């Protein structure tokens, strides 16, 4: 009962019945506050924009081992038509600046066992680590459409043919995911908790983003213990995610994007 | 006791929460991110065969350049840029060894260790000479992105380096100790520089090498005058935001 | 499945790329037909407000699940995907110990009040489409039956209102 | 939100509870139930071919008698009653077309929109003759339960039905208009009218129809003179009790 | 004087502008929205050949129908709809003429001149019979967009149009002046009514006839009994918004 | 001097020098007050859909007579790729309610002769008329990409066909040229002034717009008195028109159309 909550933001609303709280990263709130590196008044308070989008996200099986995760680029994840007016209105803006309010949902059963790992982290690679080819602007920041695998990304992940990989022992792409647990994050245990709730504040290299050349937020679910039950008990387990953004900001209105 | 790491933070207890003991806390403030950081480190290595009074021309002689790009990330010749720049990876120097050195130059200590993902600060550099024959050289800073000025020498017998109005040192003589140092402010237009990874690009056609962000360094040292030089880095005032995970360390 | 009327829905364990039901929001909705707002609904001309929309799950208390119910008001035609539902209203409906969700269908309208049936749809007499869909599968352990049954009602909300006494098109009982 | 409705009742919420809205009523009392029902809606049917001066007998012709039974409830002979009776169903008059008329007397609006298990009110009555020739015609109304003093005449040549100190009414003449309206009070014994069913018998030893209460009706008009007339009838002070089911309408 | 047109907006001038002058003004109100329009004028015609006891059923003879659909703007049987619909343009009844009568229904003082987009008002209806034949009918009033019910008689010998709670009327007999009046209420869920065109569609796959608003109307009337009646409108407490161009008329 | 004018609408800015003032229809302005009949908190003060869309109209030749005309829709003149924000905004609402304020440019020189009738209508039929075919959603919303002759539409015109037309002598959607200027309007006067400032309130038949049915407001351009030129003078002669959406609300957030 303490454990039932719901969320407004514009027209949609989320509803849990066995939340353990929102966590909020570095105890901070993106508050909406305009660039200072921008002479043009923002475009801001766009309550079509300013609400939750649902996606799916992935299918849990027992395949999946500790630290195999799925990447969610942001506000690439959103810039796409199912972004609503806040992709609209961003599509047509140099810069853009916010926050991220997120629940992350998937439920099990009571005879389910196994849990995820649900963070955000700022500046986390999203490229494509099973090849070789320099990432490029139309698969650096899409959303993972199958679970990734976690070897590869210990000492990070060179753009290199196989036999030069060899004398590349580190590549700042890399990602010790063994303390995954320092990004602000929140743990999906099945016999917890069927939802996780976040948010963090805007953070980046500058006041405000020239988006289209940089995901400076990425949401991630990694599973920490692999997913299991007994025959008879449902198969199809599946997660979801309600991605808010806080209080977005544009400036620099132009002609769209593509 | 019992908790919920579910909720993403759970209490930091000491042994009084469970059993019948007292806290043992003693003041100590070593750890603070100042403190730390504020101490010389290795970070580069430079090398030249040209005389001071020259023209400087870019060169590099196993795995070592004349002028050295002021990043504690890797940096090196990257496909055959003129100056070096950013990497994104690190790589033996040796092709077969398959153990260190390396071709890349960096603040191992920094990469090793830099839990964070962004951070901000000015920087103590400390050039030296490798032998103790008299030092004679010169040594020209150009700020972060401005314009390297690989030019002629506008008068015959001078170093190209000093002919600029950008901050440079001359050091010469048998009075002198065989090193230079200097601080200079943070220079780059961004407001902090990414740690570790920057996950874009630096330019609008998205072309640009992924994972590198623009202007993210202090500047350059270009350098004239016989000698290899080893350099230092102290971060001052170091500011850094956002923890991330640390190099990962193979297994005992 | 045999065309026959019943007070609920089924859910099981997957996710429909379609939704469960879809109700035209119309106090002249076939659905509602005989729901007692209709009934009063059909004895005045106009009407205002909100509408409440009813789920009580009726599945065993070891099954788990998430809906996402969505209002979408008219314009670009029924919703056909989960992405273009979420575009609209909604709510995501968690199951638990609570077994009901009370939904309400906003009045939004070009017009202050809005006919109560009509013989061709119009701008000023249908409004939209109220969707189910199942965000996450409905979940359980074994021992459990797949099928889960779902009551749905309607009312009128806080806020609604009918006006204008009138008679409906008369029929024969049957 | 969430809720429980085994509790048997849930709140009646509007846009503001889920989500970023606000109410929106609009002050209305068209849907009051005095409102609703103070208005005339037809709910008989009479017909006669004896003239006025003769004596009242009771007859049927093509299921129209020249009395009626006040209720808005279906109302016929029954079962070869001598007046018309409460009926406890409906049928097509036609044996075949099985689509209306109904040989049943009813307020059809009543039948098909009654949510309520008991009412209480006063009646207007309206008559009108339905074609124009002159009307000449004398009505009797008996209270509920009353004797219907079904008589010979007393006196030669003078209306039967006029024959009584119970209220009656009679019109005739080329200044009238053809109609005859009035209002009359509630005289049933009962406190309360069934509006729907009653389940019980309405005598001792419980051999009456069952479904039909005891003198749940306002009275009864006979009527004599030429011609047929259509009867209305109007809810006054309106007030009915315990919410109930309305009539099934077949699924579109 | 001077002026300039451009702006959109000039002064409205008496002789005193110019000229050695005075105003001469006189106090006059007979131009005023609302006592122009507060006044009856023809606006539309019915025919019935079916009796007052009888199944309602709509029909057409030499383009008069037995029921109407209240507006001032041409409405007439469009494309074979069951009811009479608003129309887009009005027709000439003869198919050879070019004179009138318009096979089509309206005000045509309204239609002829109303130099407004929009206007609320309540509507003030007179119905009347063309000729001495006593009257003998039943009119049912059905509010905009309410359901027309052409249902069959619940019970024999009865006017099915009297077999509702909608309000109707019923006139008949020798006391009677062959007419019916009555004021009904604005009853359109639209604010305003578009008193010429409406750009647009009235339903969402936008396949209604453009230039048709939806639910722009009063109402219907339908009728039965014997007889043509002669309708008129009178606009209560008349409203008008926007001013807009009058109908062209030949140059003499 | 007091002729000469700018007005600013967020990232863009209007200028003239030949002003003669802005004329208010009927006296209102669009006060971006949240239509009563509507639940949900509407989306307003969205700065990137706040400013003045610049599109051509139409080419001016000494071959226009007077009363030839060029239609506007409105909104739908802007519900293009081209209404940036205000248009991906409108698209992802069923209800949009606002005022519009505009202003037509057209330059000839001192040696040149003619006039044009600016003009704001609500309800002016925008359907073709150079057929008898039923308008369609995708044809009676459409700026005129030609000038209008005037003489059919007097008394209107039926989508009926031309031998039907001789029995029917007037038709809804007529428009007594003589009398359009009773609309908010002002004049173009080659010799006077090179722009038209117009502003009206939003009217309907109803508190706010299901605009993807209803086009509303029409602005108009007429020709009063025909182009003249001597030989030598400049010979293309373009009108031009700046038009803001004034407040606009929107209500019902849904996917986008089309």
């Amino acid at each position: 009962s303490d454990r039932v909550s719901s969320d407004t933001a514009g027209n949609t609303a989320t509803n849990t019945q066995s939340t353990v709280g929102r966590l909020f990263g570095f105890g901070q709130r993106h508050k909406g506050k305009h660039p200072a590196s921008c002479a043009d008044t923002a475009t801001d308070k766009v309550l079509a924009a300013e609400r939750y989008y649902t996606i799916k996200l992935a299918s849990w099986t027992k395949t999946q081992e500790s630290f195999d995760h799925i990447r969610v680029p942001l506000p690439h994840a959103l810039a796409g038509e199912n972004g609503g007016v806040f992709s609209s209105t961003l599509r047509r803006h140099y810069l853009c600046k916010c926050g991220w309010r997120i629940q992350v949902q998937c439920n099990a059963s009571q005879f389910h066992a196994g849990s995820l790992l649900v963070f955000m982290a700022p500046e986390f690679d999203t490229s494509n680590h099973s090849t070789e080819v320099e990432p490029r602007a139309d698969t650096a920041f899409k959303v993972d459409a199958n679970w990734q695998k976690h070897a590869q990304i210990l000492t990070g992940h060179a753009y290199v043919n196989t036999t030069t990989k060899v004398n590349v022992p580190l590549a700042l792409n890399h990602q010790n995911f063994w303390q995954w647990t320092t990004y602000p994050h929140q743990i999906l245990n099945l016999r917890t908790n069927t939802t996780c709730d976040l948010e963090v504040p805007y953070v980046n290299v500058c006041p405000t983003s020239s988006w289209t050349q940089h995901a400076n937020w990425t949401l991630v679910i990694a599973v920490l213990t692999p997913l299991q039950y007994s025959q008879g008990s449902a198969t199809t387990i599946e997660i979801t995610a309600s991605i808010q953004p806080v209080k977005p900001v544009f400036n620099g209105l132009r002609h769209t994007v593509v | 006791g019992v908790d919920n790491a579910e909720k993403g933070k759970v209490s930091d207890d000491n042994a009084s929460t469970d059993f019948v003991a007292e806290p043992v806390k003693l003041p100590e403030n070593q750890t603070r991110v100042s403190f730390f950081y504020d101490r010389s480190t290795l970070s580069s290595v430079l090398q030249s065969t040209s005389d001071v009074s020259s023209k400087f021309t870019p060169s590099t002689a196993k795995n070592l350049q004349n002028s050295i790009l002021l990043t504690p990330l890797p940096s090196d010749i990257v496909n055959n840029s003129v100056l070096p720049e950013q990497e994104r990876w690190i790589s033996f120097a040796s092709p077969t060894t398959q153990k260190p050195p390396y071709k890349t130059k960096q603040d191992w200590n920094f990469i090793m260790f830099s839990p964070f993902t962004y951070y901000k600060c000015d920087l103590e550099v400390t050039l030296s000479k490798n032998d103790r024959e008299t030092i004679s050289s010169v040594v020209r800073y150009v700020p972060c992105g401005a314009p390297s000025d690989l030019s002629d020498q506008t008068m015959p017998q001078t170093p190209s380096l000093a002919d600029t109005r950008d901050p440079h040192m001359w050091v010469v003589g048998q009075g002198t100790t065989n090193q230079i140092s200097f601080v200079i402010p943070y220079t780059s237009p961004l407001s902090v520089l990414p740690s570790v990874w920057f996950n874009g690009f630096s330019n609008f056609d998205n072309s640009s090498r992924f994972g590198v962000a623009p202007n993210a360094d202090f500047g350059r040292l270009l350098l004239q005058g016989q000698g290899t030089f080893s350099v230092h880095y102290r971060y001052k005032k170091m500011r850094v935001f956002c923890p991330r995970p640390t190099v990962f360390i193979p297994w005992p | 499945s045999n065309k026959k009327r019943i007070p609920y829905f089924s859910a099981t364990n997957s996710t429909p790329a379609t939704p469960l039901v879809t109700y035209q929001v119309t106090l002249s909705c076939s659905c509602m037909a005989n729901s007692m707002l209709a009934a009063v609904a059909r004895n005045f001309n106009q009407y205002r407000g909100s509408l409440n929309y009813l789920f009580v799950f009726t599945g065993s208390a070891m099954t788990k699940g998430k809906f996402l119910i969505s209002y979408t008001p008219p314009g670009a035609g029924e919703p056909k995907t989960l992405d273009q539902a979420m575009q609209a209203t909604y709510a995501i409906w968690d199951l638990g110990l609570n077994s009901s969700y009370n939904f309400t269908v906003p009045f939004i309208s070009p017009t202050h009040y809005r006919q109560t049936s009509y013989n061709t749809p119009t701008i000023t007499s249908v409004d939209g489409w109220l969707t189910v869909w199942q965000l996450t599968p409905l979940t359980y352990p074994l021992g459990v039956p797949n099928d889960s049954h779902i009551l749905t009602l309607v009312s009128g909300g806080d806020d609604f209102t009918l006006r204008m006494p009138v008679t409906f098109t008369k029929y024969v009982p049957q």
